[PDB]
């Protein structure tokens, strides 16, 4: 019967920052307390903070002591936690869950914030792609695919002739390098029959800008096979 | 204050295999010691709360004891099926500052793939994307059942490790793992190392490949 | 019809079939302010106990014991407890609580539990083995900090006799490691039954006041004299409902009324020593009781050699609690109400009677 719902956040940046609003609902909010647990990529959990009933008492963490208002109105049964002068490593997901007793676990939980700080915004990236030719042709299993570097947000599907030269693709996320840098690259497997015969062109499927240039790959049928 | 908990776990359908919870300063004793679930994709959700009882909806099997000898907590996780592997945390309140601390986690997994060695699969930089200066190195493997990547690379003269960095492997169709590596690589010294070589010792051979910088 | 008569062909007039009755949709609890409220605020923050091993007990009486303030509070540290289940405690009874107090350090806190005995197994308060209860036990040094670490709260150590459960250790007998007795002050290996405290602020943090408030529970035979309050619905009017009151306990509905009682008079009956009105216990309001819409079906049928369509005729009840037309005794659904005036063929009551007229259909 408890369904919780929470947003009002999608990108944020250093300095400029927002207020996280959870829509209490369902079940009866004068009678509970409210806490704020973060989860960091890869990471457990955090404690954020606390609020009381009301007005009672604000408990902060003595990591984020300073630097973060939570707030919390009995009236129209909402939990607002407004941010200030984010930091770098507070790039994490926030969730929302009542608290059933001072002394207990969380009862029903959210359903997450995606609130992540980058710099280096939408821009043009650039695909290269693989090119296997050295020991790739007839040693071990023979792929190839494509790369995306340089892109700000992470809409990209990568894909091959939209559907006309699937053979089976395992995509894996990509990483942050430094600050704003990631790395997306894609594979296909090949029975390593059609090396020669037709070429391959990756295809990007950027939703901010347009990255449908299919950058030709040039097989080195001449060194190795 | 910190709660230890084992990084990984992985076993076969069918004994139980309880997850331990270690503190730091305190007593286990003085309050109560709760596990959640974190599903990937979803937010977490209660399983067992006051481990000397258990809550409706939750099947049975899931028990937990309290161990006051070291100041620890265990969790039997009975049934080892397919509908269980997911994360687990562990969480206990002992800061009297108002925290609230909680675990690690861990990855608690099944065995359901044979034992396979991983090919050793080098791609050489293009032309294409060596305009001026820039190229990559791609040394991703497959076919492999255990998620820990331990790949190494060496230009053939010495073992490079300056800025390195692995891909984060994803679930493939039938329960597979494609984890790569990406080093860092020298924009404008591309003459200093003619090959690159990359070694694996990921739990079978240890052939390396060459490749050539530029042609 | 057909079926309580044992025929297949019935003659005019009006039958009886069955007797019909409305059922109770919902349920409705209503109970007075939670009054009288526990003196539970004097036992955490008074002042200070009588010592350690002399601590003071304090019994509980007829009252409402409260629990929404204990596990939701910040004021505490340890509230682990040993089969209680505090989020059930609203609607469990007990007759038997034992409020004893008494002051420790921090490092004693471990020390007291039915799972971890020592020091204070067989020296000071012993816990049970079931120990229905929570530990409630709060670092005290928010004004416990004076200067020259008075010790006052002297704890017995050492002594040779177990401490039983619940009692305390008043002991005046010197520790003999297995001499003549002294009889004096520390003479031939003696030592007197007495620690010395002294717990400074700026001594150590595990040596800081710690007192500890033990809070356990007992079943017996007596009847339950200490609860937890009780809950409350909305109010609801003008539906057969089934109430749920203090004292009373029925079905019926619960209308507005003009009467007026007395401020001592709660209940009301009738000359037939019915239930027929009632108080409201949170508000001032006097609800009245009617007993649900029942009674008997009819039919009226012009016989089965004519046609075979036939009436309902619900005595004595409303059209709307249920073509359709208010008549004296009921509502009889399946007929329409001519104005034209005619002999009577199959009576009804009270003066309206049916009939198998003009296209054909029961007038009324
Ligand atoms: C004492 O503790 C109780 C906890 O139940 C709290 O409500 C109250 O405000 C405190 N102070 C006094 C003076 O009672
Ligand atoms: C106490 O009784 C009065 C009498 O009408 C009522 O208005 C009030 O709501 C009651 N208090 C609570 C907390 O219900
Ligand atoms: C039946 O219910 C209606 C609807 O409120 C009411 O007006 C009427 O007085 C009631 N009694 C009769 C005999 O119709």
């Amino acid at each position: 019967e408890v369904q919780l719902v929470q947003s009002g956040g999608g990108l944020v940046q250093p300095g400029g920052s927002l207020r996280l609003s959870c829509a209490a609902s369902g079940f009866t909010f004068s009678s509970y307390w409210m806490s704020w647990v973060r989860q960091a990529p890869g990471k457990g959990l955090e404690w954020v903070a606390n609020i009381n009933q009301d007005g009672g008492e604000k408990y902060y963490v003595d990591s984020v002591k300073g630097r973060f208002t939570i707030s919390r109105d009995n009236a129209k049964n909402s939990l607002f936690l407004q941010m200030n002068s984010v930091r770098a490593e507070d790039t994490a997901v926030y969730f929302c869950a009542r608290v059933w007793y001072y002394y207990g676990p969380r009862d029903y939980w959210g359903q997450g914030t995606l609130v992540t700080v980058s710099s280096a915004s939408t821009k043009g990236p650039s695909v290269f792609p693989l090119a296997p030719s050295s020991k790739s042709t007839s040693g071990g299993t023979a792929a190839l695919g494509c790369l995306v570097k340089d892109y700000f947000p992470e809409p990209v599907t990568v894909s091959w002739n939209s559907g006309a030269l699937t053979s089976g693709v395992h995509t894996f996320p990509a990483v942050l390098q430094s600050s704003g840098l990631y790395s997306l690259s894609s594979v296909v497997t090949v029975p390593s029959s059609s090396l020669g015969t037709q070429t391959y062109i990756c295809n990007v499927n950027h939703k901010p800008s347009n990255t449908k240039v299919d950058k030709r790959v040039e097989p080195k049928s001449c060194d190795k096979t | 204050i910190v709660m230890t908990q084992p990084h990984s776990v992985s076993e076969s359908p069918g004994k139980t295999v309880t997850i331990s919870c270690t503190r730091s300063s305190g007593s286990i004793a003085s309050n109560y010691v709760q596990w959640y679930q974190q599903r990937p994709g979803s937010s977490p959700t209660t399983v067992i709360y006051e481990d000397n009882q258990r809550p409706s909806g939750v099947p049975d099997r899931f028990s937990g004891s309290i161990d006051s000898s070291s100041n620890s907590a265990s969790l039997t996780i009975s049934g080892l099926k397919t509908e269980d592997e997911a994360d687990y945390y562990c969480q206990s309140y002992d800061g009297s500052n108002h925290n609230v601390v909680f675990g690690g986690g861990t990855e608690l997994t099944v065995l359901s793939q044979p034992k396979a060695a991983p090919s050793v699969t080098l791609f050489p930089p293009s032309s294409e994307e060596l305009q001026a200066n820039k190229a990559t190195l791609v040394c991703l493997i497959s076919d492999f059942y255990p998620g820990a990547v331990t790949v190494a690379w060496k230009a053939d003269s010495s073992p490079v490790k300056a800025g390195v960095e692995t891909t984060t492997p994803s679930k493939q169709s039938n329960n597979k793992y494609a984890a790569s590596s990406y080093l860092s690589l020298t924009p404008e010294q591309w003459k200093s190392h003619r090959s690159y070589s990359c070694q694996v010792t990921h739990e079978g051979s240890t052939v390396e490949k060459t490749v050539a910088p530029t042609e | 019809t057909k079926c309580t008569l044992k025929s297949f062909t019935v003659e005019k007039g009006i039958y009886q079939t069955s007797n019909f009755r409305v059922q109770p949709t919902e349920s409705i609890v209503r109970f007075p302010n939670i009054t009288n409220l526990c003196p539970f605020g004097e036992v955490f923050n008074a002042t200070r106990f009588a010592s350690v091993y002399a601590w003071n007990r304090k019994r509980i009486s007829n009252c409402v014991a409260d629990y929404s303030v204990l596990y939701n509070s910040a004021s505490f540290s340890t509230f682990k407890c040993y089969g209680v289940s505090p989020t059930k405690l609203n609607d469990l009874c007990f007759t038997n609580v034992y409020a004893d107090s008494f002051v420790i350090r921090g490092d004693e806190v471990r020390q007291i539990a039915p799972g971890q005995t020592g020091k204070i197994a067989d020296y000071n308060y012993k816990l049970p083995d079931d120990f229905t209860g929570c530990v409630i036990a709060w670092n005290s040094n928010n004004l416990d900090s004076k200067v020259g670490g008075n010790y006052n709260y002297l704890y017995r150590l050492f002594r040779k006799s177990n401490l039983k459960p619940f009692e305390r250790d008043i002991s005046t007998e010197i520790y003999q490691a297995g001499s003549t007795p002294c009889n004096g002050v520390e003479g031939f290996n003696c030592y007197f039954p007495l620690q010395s405290y002294g717990f400074q602020p700026t001594n150590g943090v595990g040596y800081q006041p710690y007192r500890v408030v033990v809070l356990s529970f007992e079943l017996l035979h007596a009847p339950a004299t200490v609860c937890g309050p009780k809950k409350s619905t909305n109010l609801v009017k003008n539906k057969c409902v089934n109430f749920n009151f203090n004292g009373l306990t029925g079905t019926g509905v619960l209308t507005e009324s003009n009467k007026k009682f007395l401020p001592f008079q709660q209940f009301g009956r009738d000359i037939a020593d019915t239930t027929d009105a009632v108080r409201d216990p949170q508000t001032l309001e006097i609800l009245d009781i009617t007993p649900c819409s029942f009674g008997g079906v009819s039919v009226i049928t012009p016989g089965t050699n004519t046609s075979n369509q036939v009436a309902v005729l619900y005595q004595g009840v409303n059209c709307t609690e249920v073509n359709v037309f208010q008549t004296r005794a009921g509502c009889l659904i399946g007929a329409e109400h001519v104005n034209n005036s005619y002999e009577c063929d199959i009576p009804i009551g009270a003066g309206i009677c049916a009939s198998y007229q003009t296209s054909q259909s029961i007038i009324a």
